[PDB]
């Protein structure tokens, strides 16, 4: 469903049927609420605990098809452009894509074959570097986030005498905003995430109704305006 | 089996990264447990203490085919000069320093006194120290033209007590096996002083028994406190 249909059905669900009808929302307000609902729905559905079903990214066909249109595969760029201070002497720094929302799978192709990257925690880092070996298992590599500016920088730790040829990253693309109308104005150009032009929902139509319902709920919570509504409907921001 | 096959079979037998509870090892841990299993197995085989086999060093064809690749022969004519022995006619010879157990040990003699028998090969008899005093004068078990007494002493030495001069000393021992190292280990690490990859030098017949014992040692290591 296109942006016109979002706005029309938003009006229908918000104030065209309600008894003591409230003031209609401006298109900037509707676009804001739709974008917020979009991010909220994505974050609810990625985490099993964030939604009532207890199901995460890949725990049912619906959850697969939800993010099917948001999955992207790219490559990390070796960060030898400038010098830097790595926490680990034997770690190669790589830069992830700018439009990165969540990492779900990583892999590195070395001279010794492909190796799955395991994102090790800081407590797991401390535990693993206390052992005599201090290297990953056969078919894996280790990863820790390093000094990041304007985009995520990543430290890859592979076994000794191994060189990395490429670093593929299956991530979830950052959702584009939903903007109903050209927000250009003579009084000042307003933007949702830096874009004022019309922007369609770049996700599957399976969750367009879901985003609309969340937008309506947020609109009515803002209308109520008490601390209670904001606190209870902020629990789902996550 | 090769090092790659060793690691892959180790993972398969341990059910690494399966759905059921399991154990995952680093290649260093795999190397450590494979080496421990190797050396335990060959020592138990040599001593005949393995209940599965229950046979000694060369007691059957199976054990021959297992430990055939550790049997090393050695020759030496040099004698260590400054040492204190238990008899005047005591000569000392160095050991190759990689020996595990001496299995054949013979000594050639060069002396004028045993005329026309010169260059006689002589059986080195390992003799305990209890028997030494009462074996020095023994004409049936003591030193003679066809028999030499060897006593082990410090610094990897062999004190050969003979009535005649000893010219050459021949050995056939079991050697240190090369460790089973599946990866070039980082700096500092080593197994038996070896840092690079090291393939098992025994026959493939015993490689799978070594793998089974290494797997059992791994489960014991992870499941000795639970």
């Amino acid at each position: 469903m296109n942006v016109n249909e979002f706005s029309n059905e938003f009006d229908v669900l918000y104030n065209n049927i309600m008894s003591n009808a409230a003031p209609g929302l401006n298109e900037y307000e509707k676009s804001v609420l739709l974008t917020k609902a979009q991010e909220e729905i994505v974050k609810n559905y990625f985490e099993p605990a964030g939604n009532k079903y207890g199901k995460g990214l890949d725990d049912s066909p619906k959850r697969q098809i939800d993010f099917s249109e948001l999955i992207k595969v790219g490559e990390g760029v070796l960060n030898t452009s400038a010098p830097t201070i790595t926490f680990d002497k034997r770690a190669k720094v790589y830069d992830l894509p700018a439009d990165l929302f969540l990492v779900i799978n990583e892999a590195v192709d070395t001279n010794a074959g492909t190796k799955q990257i395991v994102p090790i925690s800081y407590s797991d880092y401390t535990r693993l570097m206390s052992r005599p070996y201090k290297e990953p298992v056969k078919y894996q590599a280790w990863r820790i986030i390093t000094t990041s500016i304007n985009n995520i920088s990543v430290e890859l730790i592979v076994n000794s005498n191994e060189t990395i040829t490429d670093y593929k990253v299956r991530y979830i693309r950052r959702p584009a905003p939903i903007i109903t109308t050209n927000l250009s104005s003579e009084y000042g150009d307003v933007t949702i995430n830096g874009v004022s032009t019309v922007s369609e929902c770049e996700l599957n139509p399976i969750i367009h109704s879901e985003i609309l319902q969340r937008a309506v709920e947020l609109a009515k919570a803002a209308y109520q305006g008490d601390l209670q509504a904001s606190v209870e409907l902020g629990q789902r921001s996550e | 089996m090769t090092n790659k096959e060793f690691s892959d079979g180790f993972s398969t037998l341990l059910n690494s990264f399966g759905i059921t509870p399991n154990i995952t090892l680093d290649e260093y841990e795999k190397s450590t447990f494979l080496t421990n299993a190797q050396e335990q197995l060959i020592i138990d085989i040599y001593s005949g203490r393995n209940i599965i086999y229950g046979k000694s060093f060369e007691q059957t064809e199976e054990i021959r085919r297992y430990l055939s690749n550790l049997v090393e022969t050695y020759e030496t004519s040099t004698k260590v000069t400054g040492k204190l022995g238990l008899s005047k006619d005591s000569v000392f010879f160095e050991i190759p320093q990689d020996t595990w157990f001496i299995t054949y040990e013979v000594a050639f003699l060069k002396d004028s006194r045993l005329g026309c028998l010169d260059g006689i090969e002589a059986s080195v008899v390992p003799l305990p120290q209890d028997d030494l005093y009462r074996a020095k004068d023994n004409p049936f078990r003591g030193p003679s033209k066809d028999r030499v007494l060897r006593l082990d002493i410090k610094s990897d030495l062999a004190e050969l007590i003979s009535k005649y001069n000893v010219d050459k000393y021949l050995m056939r021992y079991i050697s240190q096996p090369t460790p089973i190292i599946l990866v070039d280990l980082p700096d500092g690490l080593s197994i038996n002083g070896v840092s690079t990859e090291s393939e098992c030098e025994l026959n493939p017949v015993v490689h799978r028994a070594i793998l089974e014992r290494a797997v059992q040692l791994a489960i014991i290591s992870k499941t000795q406190l639970t």
